[PDB]
């Protein structure tokens, strides 16, 4: 399965 | 494949 | 992997 | 039979 | 996600 | 066979 | 991304 | 065996 | 990140 | 006879 | 946000 | 004969 | 931004 | 003999 | 930052 979200910017 | 931006 | 920072 | 899903990216 | 606004000017 | 991607 | 201007 | 990652 | 000074 | 399935992938 | 007014002259 | 396939 | 003039 | 792997 | 004097 895809990763999850990434860090905020 | 990598996860969706943050 | 997580994704790319926003 | 196939092998199981691989692991998150 | 974007990151929070920035300082005051 | 390999099985599915992640 | 960056977020906005303050 | 295991997939690939995703 | 923080956005940029206003 | 045959023999019996092979092992998981 | 913009910074608050200036000094007065 | 050899088996299935796994 | 700076602010407003005094 | 077992089938091959999968 | 704080605006010009007046």
């Amino acid at each position: 399965p895809p990763g999850p979200p990434g860090p905020p910017g | 494949p990598p996860g969706p931006p943050g």
